[PDB]
């Protein structure tokens, strides 16, 4: 109300309920840690996470 | 109701100074200009939009920011407005302002310095928004559901003009529009909340005494298309009784049954003119399911209306187009228009009592007369290649 | 609700049935008929 | 009337290829509908049931018979919830006819 | 923009009364 | 336009009472023609 | 007809206005924000919020939606962090129906389980649609990065919620947050009589305090979004006053001395201290948000990537002018009569009118006339300004940026 000034909107949600549009808004074949991320990959051999 | 009238007193300019005096303790006094870009002859296509811009950059009596500066130290809220019939300039200010609220409104609409300096600015400002406006497709589409339907009158060009007027415009002319469509009987001066009318019309005549005292519907087609767009929005519209003609709320009845996607619908109205239609955004996949179920509804309503559906429309325009305690804005601007197109300020009593004698029969009979075998505008922005061409859509407007 | 649904095509209905009947006694060319 | 209806039971044979009552309804737009309601779990073991039932029927053969179904076991899964999707079906009629 | 260039002009195809049309 | 090309259903109903007519005049007026081209 | 603000004994305020309007409006306020939520149940009230038309223990959805749209009226539910509200708005001879359609959404939901999995695509739909525009982004993240638990919590449901929340999870929300004691029952267009009778024969049953939220604790931080819009934009807080002191009435002074939207179309002591330095397009702001136990003050920046730095420096050092005493009191009076006017403006309409009653029902249980405000605010003198200013500039800030952010500065450089 009076704090909102002109960010009431971006404070509050309204839903319509009952009373630009949206603009449309994978799955890939499947610990240790920290040693520091190197990423590789290849021409024939399929690429890597050495995390 | 108990509805508080609206008491209008005319001066000898012809400001028709208006007012409706609410609870409220802030209020909205704004000027209405009947002059739009309907006025304007193909040389000053831009010449309202681009004095809209002009008109808060100081006047004499307020050279630079004073404008900007007083009106924001009151505490106000300047807006203006330009439609393709109609301007507005109006202040939201703490009633008790309203001297200064009246006064300032004064030298905006006469007494205004358009600095050169700054026209160049603003026609810089304009022109690059324009550069961009082009993101708002729905104003697109309906800048062509305009252009398209309007073919070769002065309802066809929208109100910010091509740039190339933009680019091309001096004080002189927009000195003409100015000194030519701002004329004292096409003036009104509205007031809605927290105002006394004998104080507003002595503020009209101490201040804002001295104001200066065919259209065709072409039933056509136009198609933007460009692929890359994720969405698709159509428009397609009939020709609108008017404004004056009384058929216009069994009109609204009938866009209150009607209500794939944003499937909107709109009754603009124009002098003796205007589009009745719908406007939706959908994937271009099913552009054509769309049309067709839009179709097949404003013909249920033709030959197929039910009491029952009236009445949930009655009821929805009767919730709407209240415009009481709506707020002073709304309410001002609601009786800023009254006064320019009706000539008079219709009360809310007379608007339900023409709600209440709308019956399905006749809604039925205005939906034939205006929907039935009429040949619509269309206009088409994005991926629009399965929306139906002018045959397709031409027989769905009849079973 | 569907009471007036139906009045409003009984009219238009009877005024199809009536144009094929039009065309029917025509095209049977029935003197007998119409 | 229970003899009745447990002799009927055995009678319709639904219990022999192991298939409750629901089981065996036809899927109309209303059956349909309160099927997908069904919690996951029903909806998976009403699927291999009635998977079961079509292999035994490839062989003309029946289930051994203590595999059989009990008339007192025989649960109804979808009788709560067709009946809503029912409900809701002749709710929503009346008020057209409004 | 979207209003730099107007219908182009179909007078010559337009027939310059809808009913009877 | 306001009475046979408003709507399909009076649209329908002036063609089948045309063409009962038509096929008669067609043939009498056919009637002239050919004797009196013969 | 002052509001007649009483409260039932269970807890529930009621309050209302016989304006004699044409069409009333009732709303129902109650205290279940997404700050009552933790990190079991985050995006639960999103749901709820988007749950308003499901079938409820006395009307179906198709009844609610066909009854309410039969007589042409409105049901809404707008939501911040801390507070829901149930707005439904009609005809004076259809809000006996209205009532019962809205109390029984209220009081009685049903959750059911097949309702809820076809709202979850909603759900995500809405999130897109408001996440549409930078400022609602960089506001959640900057509320994100500004607090540790309760008003960290999003106001729209995460990614990896949609798809998880049951109907377990919005009963045990509605049952532990929907009670007598949180909720007020406000009416503009009524009488209060009814409004009680509707109050016992609902509103009544549900009466605990319900489950008490945690106490929010600042964190501060900096979150930076590289997304490659046109524009920066940049929020920076630090914490400040909350419901209730007169150091909330300095900080909305204070935004409104610093600039707080433009009065006019198209166009601060901000704005000053960047148009003197910059002509790039910009739109610097202040930014407010204050709940019942804590607060947010700030700056608002958009602006040029390239500019985003000094401008933002710029806005910075206006402020630090405020904090050291460099201000006017006619400024300070011109804060104070903009202050007030939007005040006014925000009251003057009839669902903000019911908004600001319904607030400050279960803010404080009582009804403060638009008059004893006004002058409250006039309290606030200019000391008192600079002094929330001082509050700003040096308590820990918290940061969020959003766009080409090359060039945006951070909290050690800002």
């Amino acid at each position: 109300a009076a704090r909102s000034g002109p960010f009431a909107p971006v404070l509050s949600a309204t839903s319509r309920g009952v009373a630009g549009a949206v603009p449309a808004a994978p799955v890939l074949d499947v610990q240790a840690a920290a040693r520091p991320l190197v990423a590789t990959v290849g021409l024939n051999v399929p690429a890597s996470v050495r995390f | 109701q108990s509805v508080p009238e609206t008491q209008v007193s005319i001066l000898d300019n012809g400001l028709r100074v208006a007012s409706e005096q609410s609870s409220h303790a802030t209020c909205t006094v704004g000027v209405w200009i009947d002059a739009g870009s309907r006025y304007e002859t193909e040389k000053n296509n831009g010449a309202g939009y681009f004095l809209e811009h002009l008109a808060f950059k100081g006047t004499k009596n307020r050279p630079g920011n004073a404008l900007e500066k007083e009106v924001e130290s009151i505490g106000a809220h300047l807006n203006a407005y330009s439609t393709r019939e109609h301007t507005a300039y109006l202040i939201k200010a703490l009633s008790k302002d309203l001297p200064k609220v009246v006064e300032l409104l004064a030298d905006i609409v006469q007494n205004s310095s358009l600095e050169d300096s700054q026209i160049e600015k603003e026609r810089d400002v304009i022109l690059r928004e324009m550069q961009e406006n082009d993101a708002s497709m729905q104003n697109v589409v309906f800048d062509y559901l305009h252009a398209t339907a309007f073919q070769g009158t002065p309802l066809a060009q929208a109100v910010e003009g091509p740039s190339e007027n933009v680019r091309r415009l001096s004080r002189t002319d927009l000195t003409d529009y100015l000194n030519r469509h701002y004329k004292a009987p096409r003036m009104v001066l509205a007031a809605a909340g927290g105002v006394e009318h004998q104080q507003l019309l002595d503020l009209a005549q101490k201040h804002l005494s001295s104001v200066s005292r065919p259209c065709r519907f072409t039933g056509s087609e136009i198609r933007h298309r460009d692929d890359a767009l994720p969405l698709a929005h159509v428009a397609i519209a009939v020709e609108g009784p008017g404004w004056a003609n009384p058929d216009n709320v069994t009109l609204q009845v009938a866009n209150a049954i009607i209500g794939c996607q944003s499937f909107q619908t709109f009754n603009i109205s124009y002098s003796d003119t205007g589009l009745l239609g719908a406007h939706f955004v959908c994937d271009a996949m099913s552009i054509d399911d769309m049309v067709f179920f839009l179709q097949g509804q404003w013909m249920r309503l033709c030959t197929s209306a039910t009491e029952s559906e009236v009445t949930r429309g009655k009821n929805i325009l009767r919730n709407a187009l209240v415009s009481h305690l709506d707020g002073t804005t709304p309410v001002c601007e609601d009786i800023g228009r009254s006064l320019l197109t009706y000539g008079r300020r219709i009360p809310l009593a007379e608007w339900e009592s023409r709600i209440q004698e709308v019956d399905a029969q006749m809604l039925r009979d205005i939906c034939s007369k205006y929907f039935y075998d009429q040949c619509p505008a269309v206009a088409g922005y994005g991926p629009i290649e399965q929306l139906p061409d002018y045959n397709r859509i031409r027989s769905g407007m009849f079973w | 609700r569907y009471r007036e649904l139906a009045r409003n095509w009984i009219p238009t209905a009877g005024m199809w049935g009536t144009v094929g009947a039009v065309g029917l006694v025509w095209a049977t060319d029935w003197r007998l008929i119409l | 009337l229970d003899g009745f209806r447990k002799w009927y039971y055995n009678a319709a044979g639904f219990n022999k290829l192991g298939l409750m009552r629901d089981d065996t309804l036809h899927e109309t737009e209303d059956v349909k509908e309160a099927i997908r309601r069904l919690p996951e779990d029903l909806y998976n073991d009403r699927m291999f049931r009635i998977k079961r039932a079509l292999d035994l029927t490839m062989r003309h053969q029946i289930l051994p018979k203590d595999q059989w179904t009990k008339y007192e076991e025989d649960k109804f899964y979808l009788e709560p919830y067709l009946k809503e999707v029912i409900r809701e079906r002749k709710e929503r009629e009346e008020w057209a006819k409004k | 923009s979207h209003t730099d260039v107007k219908v182009p002009d179909f007078s010559d195809y337009r027939r310059a009364s809808s009913e009877a049309r | 336009y306001s009475l046979l090309f408003r709507r399909t259903s009076t649209f329908a109903l002036t063609i089948a009472v045309g063409a009962l007519f038509f096929e008669r005049a067609f043939d009498q007026g056919a009637d002239a023609i050919y004797e009196h081209i013969n | 007809q002052d509001l007649e603000f009483t409260k039932l004994p269970n807890g529930l305020v009621i309050a209302s206005l016989e304006n004699y309007a044409p069409l009333s409006r009732i709303g129902l306020f109650v205290k279940a924000g997404s700050r009552y939520e933790d990190s079991n149940n985050l995006g639960t009230s999103h749901l709820l919020r988007l749950a308003s038309s499901l079938t409820t223990k006395g009307a179906s959805s198709f009844k609610i939606t066909r009854g309410i749209e039969a007589v042409g009226g409105k049901l809404s539910v707008t939501a911040t962090r801390e507070n829901m509200a149930y707005t439904v708005e009609g005809i004076r001879s259809d809000i006996e129906i209205l009532m019962e359609f809205l109390l029984n959404v209220t009081t009685a939901p049903e959750f059911r389980r097949w309702e809820v999995a076809a709202l979850r695509s909603q759900l995500k739909i809405d999130k897109a649609v408001a996440f549409q525009n930078s400022q609602t982004r960089i506001i959640e993240n900057l509320h994100d990065v500004a607090y540790k638990n309760a008003l960290a919590n999003p106001l729209y449901c995460p990614d990896y919620r949609m798809g998880k929340i049951t109907s377990e999870e919005l009963h045990y929300f509605v049952q532990n947050h929907f009670t007598s004691a949180r909720m007020a029952l406000v009416g503009l267009g009524v009488s209060h009589s009814v409004l009680k009778q509707v109050a016992e024969q609902f509103l009544n049953m549900r009466g605990g305090l319900g489950l008490a939220g945690a106490k929010a604790k600042y964190r501060g931080g900096e979150i930076r979004e590289q997304n490659g819009d046109n524009l920066v934009h940049a929020a920076i807080v630090a914490e400040s006053a909350a419901i209730g002191n007169a150091e909330a009435n300095a900080f909305s002074v204070l935004q409104h001395l610093l600039g707080a939207g433009p009065h006019i179309k198209r166009g601060s002591l901000l704005s000053q201290s960047v148009a003197k330095g910059s002509h790039q397009p910009f739109d610097v702001s202040a930014f407010n948000a204050s709940y019942s136990d804590s607060g947010l003050f700030g700056i608002y920046t958009i602006s040029q990537a390239a500019a985003a730095g000094e401008v933002i420096n710029a806005a910075y050092n206006q402020v630090k002018a405020v904090a050291q005493g460099n201000l006017s009191s006619a400024d300070v009076q011109a804060a104070k009569n903009k202050l007030k006017a939007g005040y006014l403006m925000s009251v003057e309409t009839s669902e903000g009118f019911l908004s600001e009653i319904g607030s400050q029902a279960l803010a404080a249980g009582s009804y403060m006339p638009p008059s004893t405000v006004l002058q409250q605010i006039d309290s606030v003198a200019d000391a008192d300004v600079v002094k929330a200013a001082k509050k700003f500039v040096s308590g820990k800030k918290s940061m969020a940026a959003s766009g080409n952010l090359g060039h945006t500065p951070f909290l050690d450089e800002l």
